[PDB]
């Protein structure tokens, strides 16, 4: 039947998203901060850019 | 025979939540608490789009950041200059109810569809510059939701009924297709890398894909509602997700869970659009109470609301050097947003 | 003494309603005009008949700070713009009347294209009846300034066409309160909505009681007697200085739908400030 | 360098073509009426778009009036995503089979949810309650869904508001108008919204639709015009 | 991750009485409207009653109006459902529902066929 199917690929595919392997979540935080932190200074939505070059004025 | 695939998922649901939590060592919030604020972001429209006379749905960025295309229920496309708000082209579509739109990074196709389950891809530069079909691509069931250029010739779709595709523009025909979604498949992003892209589907869950062999490779059930945005971080390795739940959600694929929530008390509606900054440090989310709100993506604090849309926020875009911010809605207008120093 | 008084009294309220009818016709144009999105043909025609009002009120202020050559060109060239105006304010509220009337009747097409042809009508046919009366009383029986009461010639020459058009505006009003009861009638609502219609239709119908306020203008000697002409005469004025108050608060201000903007605008700029 | 003016005039030239192009299109978007044909699954839908790919459009012309009509073909069962794009339209024409499971149930679930969405509370509802000839079989060989199904039909009768139905059998009068003041009782519950609802018992093959659509039609433009005018 | 799971349910005789209890696990139970839906051996689903997010909101399908009674307990982020008198028509599954939008008055596919917020089965037989 379609429900034994569905029920074989739905374990399937748990099985293998089980077997991959995590990263701490502190590791992870660092690094996003760290991304957010480096391109801060390119960033005109955070930093608002003079009008000389803005060409939306 | 069931039972026992049923108590076989249940207990693999079940260790994959442990290990979930043994990963979480520590909170985002915990981590970044001692991170200046980024402050109140006092954002002001420059430029009003007012061109379309109905509901607007999708739109999409240029590669320059000059040059964006609009769908609009009229069965109209149009193509505008953000600098000089001149109409550089407006394309008539033979299906009038369109729910998406995408332009190519080369510069030369403009993607739709909608409700007519045909991807119709456009091409701008032809011998005299007159805009034709250049290629309808059929095969999708249920409406086309999303759809965006991963290539001059590749370019992947979403349908409403729970399957997204990767076709061959060239050929016309469906190169890979993904499946395992519950629900309707409602937004689609691409990563940075172009190897990935995540779909956001109305099953509460959000699933990452690989173009190249085509199955899924994580699946993230952290909201409880119909998930109607996504868009992965700059980085590449985290996106954010918008519900019904008036929540944005941020997730991590190496962390495969969550990591920082943006609900507000005050907030009810839900989110139509979530796009980020060139930063990734703000979050801008239009949502269905008239209004759209920054995010501080490290802080979850509401830094700004971008007040001035007589309707619901349907679509939200970010250029690609971070100069502007778009912003489109049901009251036929697109409004450009920019900081002052 | 107590009837001069009260004469005082009267003229100092009726100067002051105009005053208040200019400064709410101010208002209501500046509200109107600003905003970039309240543009429609109904809003248009509500800022041509808000302007129409402008120019009567201050030609009849004109006029009566100016009443004792320059001084009557300057008196003969403001009674001129006075009779000019007050044809056009009517002929600007049939206009209106018809307006509504054709985008309630009129099925299919919905052409917004004969707003031309409206401004047309909106200041071409006061200027095509008041010359043929200009060129008679600079003609024949050429008074000073303004006294108008020993040829009726002219008089009807200059009131036919108001009373036309006020007729038809009254016929075309009297057709859409018809087909707004019959909406009412079919959705059986409460008593409150059956009154409603009483009271949707004396305001609206007010500004065309604005002819028997015209009829008889101010013009009342040095001396009267009668309870009742002091006091039809102070109903008249009334008349005349809401022909502004009342048309600009009601045209604009209750339009159910600009409050609400200006609200909403209010909560921007209160969110923008903080 | 004279190069920027020329792209510059040059770009003039083409957004004033194509707001021309926009404004001549304009007239025609507002001249044109849209409806929505939803269904009670099957009602008759079929037959009534024969007798007037993902979406069907279909073009009528009736007293210089263009009407187009979209009925969704190869759509999923689950409306509550896309169903968002119709609330602009004139009107929503819901058909339902007043004659397996309960399908008079899942009709009146699906028209409560479609009246009390938060994006469709502006948007007209026209009812078809179609099969009446079919409902009047049913009630004369016996068999109901009126009091089977809903066991208030025994403490109810027909109301004194009219019977434009020619000579017919009583039982067939109240069981319709039953269904009728069930849809009725749903639509007109508390809340807000300038929506209102058009019953019809139509069962028509005659080009009464036609007709009706084009009333209706006409009532709820003149409806919005007047709530615009603040007159009701 | 909603995880609606319910219980009870059986082989009973005609006229008993059963009492379905349904939690759950995933989500704010007290912002949503709940609903009971029953899919026979042979038809389609069929929404049997629902409750709002109060309880001051109840309504059935009819032909089990006074039968049946559904009462939500928010502390405990459950839902009850007492049947009595059970007719040999009502067997069949049932499925406690809980449809998507919150603070919401509306709510369109409870009885869809691949619905996603939709708890698992549970049978109940009489004979």
């Amino acid at each position: 039947t379609a429900s034994i199917a569905q029920a074989r690929k739905l374990v399937e595919q748990l099985k293998m998203e089980a077997n991959i392997d995590r990263i701490k979540v502190s590791k992870a935080a660092a690094d996003l901060m760290a991304y957010c932190e480096a391109h801060a200074k390119e960033d005109p939505l955070l930093t608002p850019v003079p009008a000389s070059e803005n060409p939306f004025r | 025979e069931l039972d026992q695939l049923r108590q076989e998922a249940e207990q693999l649901k079940n260790q994959i939540r442990d290990a979930r939590k043994a990963c979480a060592d520590a909170t985002l919030s915990q981590i970044t608490n001692n991170i200046d604020p980024v402050g109140r972001i006092q954002m002001r429209t420059r430029r009003t789009l007012r061109g379309h006379l109905a509901k607007i749905y999708a739109m999409h960025w240029g590669t320059d950041s000059r040059l964006l295309v609009s769908a609009s229920q009229d069965g109209k496309l149009i193509i505008w200059d953000s600098y000089t708000t001149n109409k550089v082209h407006a394309i008539p579509l033979r299906s009038s109810w369109v729910m998406t739109c995408a332009y190519a990074p080369s510069g030369n196709y403009v993607a739709c569809g909608g409700l007519d389950n045909i991807c119709s891809i456009y091409n701008l530069k032809t011998r005299e510059g007159n805009v034709r079909v250049s290629r309808e691509l059929a095969g999708h069931t249920g409406y086309l939701s999303c759809c965006r250029f991963l290539d001059d010739n590749q370019i992947v779709t979403s349908s409403g009924d729970t399957t997204c595709a990767l076709w061959d523009i060239e050929t016309g025909q469906q190169t890979t297709t993904f499946t395992g979604h519950t629900g309707d498949v409602m937004s689609l992003s691409l990563a940075p890398d172009t190897r990935l892209f995540v779909s956001g589907a109305c099953d509460a869950s959000a699933k990452l894909w690989d173009v190249r062999e085509g199955m899924c490779r994580q699946t993230f059930t952290g909201h409880e509602s119909d998930i109607n945005a996504i868009c992965f971080f700059p980085n590449g390795n985290a996106f954010a997700t918008g519900s019904d739940d008036a929540t944005c959600r941020l997730f991590d694929l190496r962390a495969d869970q969550e990591l920082m929530t943006y609900s507000h008390d005050n907030i009810i509606c839900g989110i139509t659009s979530v796009s980020f900054s060139k930063s990734g440090r703000l979050l801008l989310a239009g949502y269905d109470d008239f209004n759209c709100n920054v995010w501080d993506a490290l802080k979850a604090d509401r830094a700004g609301v971008l007040a001035g849309h007589d309707n619901r926020v349907s679509c939200l875009g970010v250029t690609d050097d971070g100069m502007a911010v778009a912003t489109g809605s049901w009251d036929s207008f697109l409004k450009i947003w920019n900081g002052s120093s | 003494l107590d009837q001069r008084l009260i004469l005082e009294r009267l003229q100092v309220m009726y100067t002051v309603g105009y005053s208040l009818s200019l400064a709410t016709l101010l208002l209501a144009l500046l509200i109107l005009s600003l905003f970039r999105r309240l543009h429609c043909t109904r809003n248009y025609i509500h800022i041509n008949l808000f302007t129409s009002f402008m120019l009567r009120a201050a030609a009849i202020l004109s006029r009566d700070r100016l009443l004792p050559n320059q001084a009557l060109a300057a008196c003969r060239t403001a009674q001129i713009v006075t009779q000019y105006c007050v044809g056009a304010n009517y002929t600007w509220l049939l206009v209106e009347g018809v307006y509504l009337h054709s985008l309630l009747v009129l099925v299919g097409g919905s052409e917004e294209g004969h707003f031309r042809y409206y401004l047309l009508l909106g200041w071409g046919a006061p200027a095509l009846f008041v010359i043929p009366w200009v060129i008679v009383r600079y003609l024949y029986e050429n008074t000073q300034c303004w006294e108008r009461n020993e040829v009726k010639a002219i008089w009807w020459i200059i009131r036919t066409p108001i009373l036309m058009t006020i007729l038809i505006n009254f016929l075309i009003f009297i057709r859409i309160l018809g087909i707004l009861l019959s909406k009412l009638r079919t959705r059986q609502m409460r008593c409150r909505d059956y009154r409603l219609r009483l009271a949707r239709s004396t305001l609206f119908l007010v500004p065309l009681l604005g002819v028997h306020e015209v009829v008889f203008a101010p013009v009342t000697e040095e001396q009267a007697r009668g309870a009742l002409r002091f006091a039809k005469l102070g109903f008249e004025i009334f008349l005349s200085s809401f022909q502004g108050f009342l048309v600009s608060v009601l045209y604009c201000f209750i339009n159910k739908e600009v409050q609400s903007e200006i609200r909403r605008g209010w909560h921007h700029c209160r969110l923008r400030r903080s | 360098t004279e190069d920027q003016r020329n792209e510059e005039k040059a770009q003039r030239e083409a957004n004033k073509k194509i707001e021309k192009q926009l404004q001549k299109d304009k007239q025609v978007y507002r001249a044109t009426h849209r409806l929505l044909l939803l269904g009670a699954g099957e009602s008759g839908k079929n037959t009534i778009v024969k007798q007037m790919s993902g979406i069907f459009e279909t073009k009528f012309q009736v007293d210089k009036v263009n009407f187009h009509m979209f009925d969704v073909g190869a759509q999923r069962d689950e409306r509550r995503k896309w169903i968002q794009c119709f609330n602009d339209v004139t009107a929503i024409i819901f058909v339902v089979a007043s004659s397996q499971t309960n399908r008079l149930q899942a009709a009146l679930k699906l028209f409560d949810s479609i009246w009390n969405n938060k994006w469709l509370r502006d948007t007209s509802v026209i009812l078809f309650l179609n099969k009446q000839d079919l409902l009047a079989e049913k009630v004369l060989a016996g068999k109901s869904k009126i009091e089977d199904y809903f066991p208030e039909f025994a403490r109810y009768t027909t109301p004194e508001d009219a019977t434009p139905e020619p000579g017919e059998d009583p039982r067939v009068t109240r069981a319709k108008y039953f269904i009728r003041d069930e849809f009725l009782r749903i639509s007109t519950a508390s809340g807000d919204g300038r929506h209102y609802c058009y019953p019809h018992f139509t069962c028509s093959v005659d080009t009464e639709n036609i007709r009706r659509v084009f009333n209706d039609c006409r009532d709820i433009i003149q409806r919005m015009h007047l709530r615009q005018y603040e007159l009701l | 991750q909603v995880q609606l799971q319910e219980s009870g349910g059986g082989l009973v005789q005609p006229g008993g009485s059963l009492r379905l209890s349904c939690a759950a696990s995933g989500f704010t139970f007290s912002n949503y409207k709940m609903n009971w839906v029953r899919q026979a051996p042979g038809k389609g689903l069929e929404w049997v009653s629902d409750i709002s997010q109060s309880g001051a909101s109840i309504s059935y399908t009819g032909s089990v109006k006074g039968r049946f009674t559904i009462s939500r307990d928010n502390a405990k982020n459950t839902l009850y459902l007492q049947m009595n008198s059970l007719k040999p028509e009502d067997t069949a599954v049932y499925y406690c529902a809980r449809c998507p939008a919150p603070f919401t008055r509306d709510c369109f596919d409870v009885t869809s066929t691949t619905y996603a917020y939709r708890g698992q089965g549970t049978q109940v037989t009489v004979s």
